[PDB]
């Protein structure tokens, strides 16, 4: 339905950045994280970035690891997410949704499988956070023909041929990890700056620098980490930060 | 882009974030530079030598073969310095760590084998080793405190992987830094009894001590390969360490190949009473050469291995480690069940099982 | 009456009960026979090399002697079968008595070296072991319960000594069958660096490692001759096992030597951090080449000692014995004394450190 | 003084044979040891066998290593045992002492020394049970020129040529271990029988084989380690066995 590129032309009329919270789908609860998600978006997330628990995640920070614990002690299981993410899609038809998996859960029971069934559900994006450009031919032709945008990351340590591939395989958004000029120079998807944007400065500073938006993840996970105690506290924190956050794409 | 194939058949390949992706292009260029390089080849040569203890004895037993037409033989991997096969490799690894201008090693250990293995070859060396037998490490100048560290350090530190599996090229790499055991194996069984093994046998875990002792034996279609994977309590009964023939195909460690997973794609734990087979998967060459039936895999319990374990203590007055037992165990059957078959069998001994004195005794 | 001189110097002789005399010479002439035999020597050659792992590596240390101009080698018996010395007397012990016609043997020790040695190479050899670790000796069928029961078996049992000494022919066959150290270590310098070694320093427990080293370089004047005693917690607190510089010449074992005795004639017990060198004697030929002047004695403290064991560990890689890191630490104090002093050494690395691992860790 | 010639001469024209009982010097103590040697030989003792507490006694049956460490228990030193050497001889003065050694303990502060201290206190013969007769030399030159007579064991393995050294280097008597032909023939010193002698027939099967008497020590030693807690009691029931021992030998 083409989310991504909807989103991205309301943005730019306006001259905004976007704002993309993640937090791990279960944590700490089913019934909890959808609650949390609906706060995120209430507070003003553009799209949101969703991941799936699993058992050895590599390219996991700590504070993300502990959100994986959380969720499969909730009992958490792929067959559950999925049944969120049709959930929160109902909910929510025109956000994008983007999920941060793993390579065994999407090809455990065949990948073109796995891209069925986000498409059914209304999932928009799949970033596969240990499949490289090299390894990703099958997953990003499946995505495709089930309409789902495959999701690269760009190192800061890429050269001019990663970033041509990046640019050419990937759609939705660029995943710029924390160069702008040469993705738009080969019309790669909307650049997204993750991996230490916790505060309102840094998502100004990263729309100034020519991204569409910047992602945040360890900020977000950190506010349910430190109101496990208080569920009502959570999602009041979770708003406060998001709506900063937010206030200065704008 | 790559040098070298990445896989074997399907199973192999490099499946990691890709801001790893330059570390691993950099090993395996300076791999294939190091592997034309003669000066390296020595100085690899002299280590395993006049260090290490190489070449390694290969053993007949004639004891334990009485009354049948069994011929067996022993590689001797428990005479090699550290008491296992694992030095092998990881002097490899560290010479290479220096000849790309390196002066760290990152590595990880269960057991403390491999951890041990990496912490001697580094003080050997002069290279600041990072550890995630603690104080067998902590005496080398070893630092118990993985990938992650690895991705923001990689140009001043190696990862030392301590099995033939994970993401290319280090399946490569591990059999190449191992496969000596086979080319000794075949210059000494041909020298004692002018002809090549009916088989070889060795046990799986990670896929390294297997595939250093298939290696030179690959072309030899005489010769039979025979990995042995833990059988632990009984494969049906679940807790056992032998994906290869009772796991799933999937991708984990950086890698395609078989895995022992829930049905719904969660690696599971691999159980055996050798901690040294606990590795959940197995390597991707490994994978590739049962597929095309070239080499043969089967499983060993515990009891089994246990029994082997005190056979060749008491016929041989050799205590192997409970992982090569396994092998021994697997061999032992051969020969049990058709004492009138004629065959020549090379049983790789891993390891030494005085690290195993313990174990043993208390399942006593 | 006998084949070969019972005694070194004043040192030596056959103090046994008259009952014992007849196992005694019978020994001596069936090794007397033995070494002319080219039969015995290729079948104990045989063993050594494809069971035992010899020859062992002589490894060059060059990160301990960095800023000095001390060149060390370690003769690397700690890669031997069995993790010691021990294993290459043992064997040879083990094929006299099948060359005499015995099918059991006897034997005593104190930590467990030696009686595992004999239990592995009783078990190879098919023979009966009676032993006076513990479970090591009984996995390979070594019966677990001395001279007294020699006195009424020697007929069908052959009693094991574990080192060089006790009545003859004792010192001199186990300097025989040890004397390959010596030999290899000869061959493996002349091979590295084209010349004799200034000194090869040994550890004296019993004096067997030792003699085994010097035996070969005996003639080679040049050549110094180093033997380290115990000095445990320090020569003048007593507390030593240092008889053959800080003891006293009496009769016990079966022979005249040095000996930790009272003022009274009753023999003492020698101290050391290093159970292995707990003998409160030495052999007789080590007495007579310290009388001579050939050879020269001192000692090692337990704090050296264990200073020399973390020193091998962090600087190359290799846990040695407590044993052995006596005859390290006075090797590093040749260097450390004289760091500008050329000279080239040879420990010899009587065994591996990994059944000290606990010993050194309570001490820290 | 030739207490051994004269003892035998006297025997002899009873037409019987010598009984010797063993007990080491200072076991269970130095005041009750003297008083069970005074019983031994109050019970008719031909001659007396004295062990010397020795750290490491090879040739010492397990009876007897018992008696030894009951001795150093008490305190008892060589030194001691050569005060009650004196005392014994001082009441005794026919009656031929013989002493059983180990080597260390006659080397120790000189071979010559020890044996002129042996004939300062009165002892007749020395037995050193670690000194075959091929290291012998010494100790029997020096016991010789000392007038100790120097004691040889004769096994029951010993060919011709030993048969022949002891006779020739043996004095005061052959210690016959359990051929008494072939010693008279080369004129050795009487033969007394010893190991497992501990019934009367044995003593009278001794004197018919052809020796001259018979030795018993783990008997005698054993009924001191069974008695230890009834001095009065042990001498009782030593001077019984002694006495029905002696009357065998009759
Ligand atoms: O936590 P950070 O620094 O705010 O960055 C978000 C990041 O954690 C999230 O996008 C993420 C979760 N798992 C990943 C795996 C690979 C790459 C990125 C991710
Ligand atoms: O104990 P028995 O069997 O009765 O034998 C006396 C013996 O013990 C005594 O003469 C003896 C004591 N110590 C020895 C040493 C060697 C020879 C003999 C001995
Ligand atoms: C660690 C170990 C193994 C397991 O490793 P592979 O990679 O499967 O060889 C096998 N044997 C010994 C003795 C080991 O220490
Ligand atoms: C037993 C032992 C020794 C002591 O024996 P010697 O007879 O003095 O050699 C020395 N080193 C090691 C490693 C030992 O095990
Ligand atoms: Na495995
Ligand atoms: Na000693």
């Amino acid at each position: 339905m083409e989310r991504y590129e909807n989103l991205f032309a309301q943005l730019n009329d306006r001259r905004e950045g976007a704002f993309v919270p993640f937090v791990t789908l279960g944590d700490p609860g089913i019934e909890q994280s959808l609650k949390i998600i609906d706060t995120l978006i209430d507070a003003g997330a553009d799209a949101l970035e969703l991941g799936v628990p699993f058992s050895d995640p590599l390219a996991d920070g700590p504070t993300i690891q502990n959100a994986n614990l959380r969720a499969f002690a909730a009992g958490v299981t792929p067959a559950q997410c999925f049944e969120m993410l049709a959930l929160i899609r109902e909910k929510h038809p025109t956000i994008p949704i983007g999920l941060l998996m793993y390579a065994n859960l999407v090809f455990n029971n065949g990948i073109d499988a796995f891209y069925a069934r986000c498409e059914q559900v209304g999932v928009d994006s799949v970033l596969v956070a240990d499949v490289p450009v090299e390894e990703s031919a099958p997953f990003r032709q499946a995505a495709l023909r089930h309409n789902i945008a495959p999701i690269f990351i760009c190192p800061p340590n890429a050269d001019d041929d990663l970033l041509r591939q990046v640019a050419s395989y990937g759609r939705g958004y660029t995943y710029l990890l924390s160069l702008i000029e040469k993705l738009k120079e080969y019309h790669a998807a909307p650049a997204l700056q993750g991996f230490g944007i916790s505060s309102p400065e840094q998502v100004s500073a990263a729309v100034r620098a020519g991204a569409a938006g910047a992602i945040s993840g360890s900020a977000i996970v950190k506010i349910i980490e430190k109101n496990l105690a208080s569920p009502k506290q959570m999602l009041a924190e979770l708003r406060s930060f998001v709506s900063a956050m937010k206030a200065a794409s704008r | 882009t790559t040098l070298l194939n990445p896989y074997f058949g399907e199973f192999g390949g490099m499946y990691v974030p890709q801001i790893l992706m330059p570390a691993l292009n950099q090993l395996e260029e300076a791999f294939v530079s190091a592997q034309k390089d003669p000066e390296f080849q020595a100085q690899f040569a002299d280590l395993l030598k006049n260090y290490a203890g190489r070449p390694t004895a290969l053993t007949k037993c004639q004891n334990i073969t009485a009354g049948t037409r069994t011929t067996l033989y022993l590689k001797r991997e428990d005479l090699l310095h550290g008491g296992a096969h694992k030095t092998n490799q990881v002097l490899g690894q560290a010479l290479l760590a220096k000849r790309m201008g390196k002066s760290e090693i990152i590595a990880e250990t269960g057991a403390g084998q491999h951890g041990v293995a990496s912490a001697l070859a580094s003080a050997l060396l002069g290279l600041k080793c990072r550890i995630y037998n603690v104080f067998r490490m902590r005496l080398m100048g070893a630092e118990v405190i993985a990938l992650r560290d690895w991705s923001g350090s990689y140009e001043t530190a190696h990862y030392m992987l301590g099995t033939a599996a994970g993401p290319h090229p280090y399946p490569t790499i591990v059999r190449e830094f191992q496969r000596m055991i086979g080319e000794e194996t075949k210059a000494q069984i041909l020298d004692k009894e002018g002809r090549l093994p009916d088989a070889v046998i060795a046990c799986v875990g990670g896929g390294s001590n297997a595939i250093g002792m298939f290696a030179d034996f690959i072309n030899d279609t005489s010769v039979g390969l025979i990995g042995v994977e833990p059988g632990g309590h009984g494969i049906e009964t679940g807790e056992h360490g032998a994906p290869l023939k009772h796991g799933r195909v999937g991708i984990y460690f950086g890698m395609k190949a078989p895995m022992m997973q829930t049905a719904d794609g969660q690696i599971e734990e691999s159980y055996s009473i050798s901690a040294g087979l606990d590795f959940p998967s197995v390597g991707p060459q490994h994978a590739y050469l049962n597929s095309i039936g070239r080499a043969d895999y089967v499983s060993i319990t515990d009891d089994e291995a246990l029994e082997a374990f005190k056979t060749l203590c008491r016929h041989e007055g050799i205590i192997p480690a409970l992982e090569s037992s396994h092998a021994l165990a697997h061999a032992l059957k051969m020969m049990r069940e058709q004492p009138e078959k004629e065959q020549l069998l090379v049983v790789n001994l891993s390891g030494r099982g005085d690290k195993d004195i313990f174990t043993v005794h208390d399942i006593l």
